[PDB]
């Protein structure tokens, strides 16, 4: 129900679709039905950079980082056949879609650590 | 002919100019604090406590 001229600017197009609390109602998978996924979206919030542990060998760490490039982070519009193989488990094989958003978070120190948030292939 | 150590004596009386003096050795110190403070800060490494 929302137009681009209605959603542009909110920095909403980077946050993706919710499902209201009428959930927990399982989807009836067949095994007699082909089934595919439509725009699988991964909106993120927590980026943690495993701290290059100092020479000492006691539990390496996973520090929290500050986001830099505003909102250029989330990824969606991912589609792919959703396989229903033996033992009734579902396997989703992505064929294409926007999934390689390049983000750069600022580490504990002043480090600028850039990764390529992606769920490709 | 007033020798240098005697030159800072100038004031002694005239607390006015003197206030501005302490008013300085004070604005000169404070500075040095923030100063090297920045400095040390420009070099302290946190990487490992
Ligand atoms: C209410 C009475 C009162 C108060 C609170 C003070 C306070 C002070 N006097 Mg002082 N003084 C007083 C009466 C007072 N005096 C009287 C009656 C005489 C003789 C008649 C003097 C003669 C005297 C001498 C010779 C000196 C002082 C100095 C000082 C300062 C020493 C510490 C300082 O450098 O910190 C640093 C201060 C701050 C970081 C902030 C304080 C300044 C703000 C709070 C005041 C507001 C700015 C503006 C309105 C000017 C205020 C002037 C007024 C507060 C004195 C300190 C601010 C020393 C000094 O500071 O000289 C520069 C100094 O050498 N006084
Ligand atoms: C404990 C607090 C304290 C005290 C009591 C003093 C007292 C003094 N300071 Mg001072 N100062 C301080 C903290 C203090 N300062 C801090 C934190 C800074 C920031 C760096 C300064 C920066 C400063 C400057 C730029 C000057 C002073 C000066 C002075 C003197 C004013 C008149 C005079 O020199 O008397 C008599 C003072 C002496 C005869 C000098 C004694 C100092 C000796 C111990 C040092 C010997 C040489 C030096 C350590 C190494 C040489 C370096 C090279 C350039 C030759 C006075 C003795 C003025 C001064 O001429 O010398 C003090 C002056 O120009 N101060
Ligand atoms: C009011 C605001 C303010 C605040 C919050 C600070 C805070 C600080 N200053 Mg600082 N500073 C100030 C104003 C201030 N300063 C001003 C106005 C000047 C110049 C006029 C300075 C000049 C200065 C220097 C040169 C240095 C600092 C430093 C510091 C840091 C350590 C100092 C400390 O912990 O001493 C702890 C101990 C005391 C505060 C007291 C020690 C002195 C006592 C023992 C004198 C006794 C008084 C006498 C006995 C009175 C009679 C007692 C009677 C009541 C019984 C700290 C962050 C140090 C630092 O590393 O920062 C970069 C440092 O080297 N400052
Ligand atoms: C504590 C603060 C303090 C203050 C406000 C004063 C103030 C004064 N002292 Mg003095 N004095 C002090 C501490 C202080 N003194 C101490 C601790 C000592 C023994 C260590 C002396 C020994 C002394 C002597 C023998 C004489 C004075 C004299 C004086 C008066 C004029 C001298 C002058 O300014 O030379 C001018 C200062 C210079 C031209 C600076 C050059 C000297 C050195 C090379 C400078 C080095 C300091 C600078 C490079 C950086 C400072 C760093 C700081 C940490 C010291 C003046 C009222 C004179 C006086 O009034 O007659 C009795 C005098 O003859 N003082």
């Amino acid at each position: 129900t929302l137009t681009y001229d209605d959603i542009v600017g909110t920095g909403l197009a980077n946050k993706c679709p919710t499902l209201d609390d009428t959930a927990r109602g399982a989807y009836p998978i067949d095994s007699s039905q082909t089934y595919r996924i439509a725009r699988l979206c991964l909106q993120p919030t927590t980026f943690l950079v495993k701290e290059e542990p100092k020479n000492k060998r006691q539990e390496a760490e996973f520090v929290p980082t500050k986001l830099v490039t505003r909102e250029t982070t989330s990824l969606d519009q991912i589609q792919g056949e959703l396989k229903v193989n033996s033992d009734g488990s579902l396997t989703f094989v992505e064929e294409d879609g926007i999934d390689f958003q390049p983000v750069t978070v600022q580490m504990a120190g002043g480090e600028r650590i850039p990764l390529l948030f992606t769920v490709k292939n | 002919g007033l020798p240098w150590y005697r030159v800072h004596t100038v004031l002694i009386n005239d607390p006015g100019r003197l206030i501005a003096a302490h008013l300085m050795h004070t604005a000169l110190v404070a500075g040095w604090a923030g100063s090297m403070a920045l400095y040390e800060l420009a070099t302290f490494d946190p990487s490992d406590p």
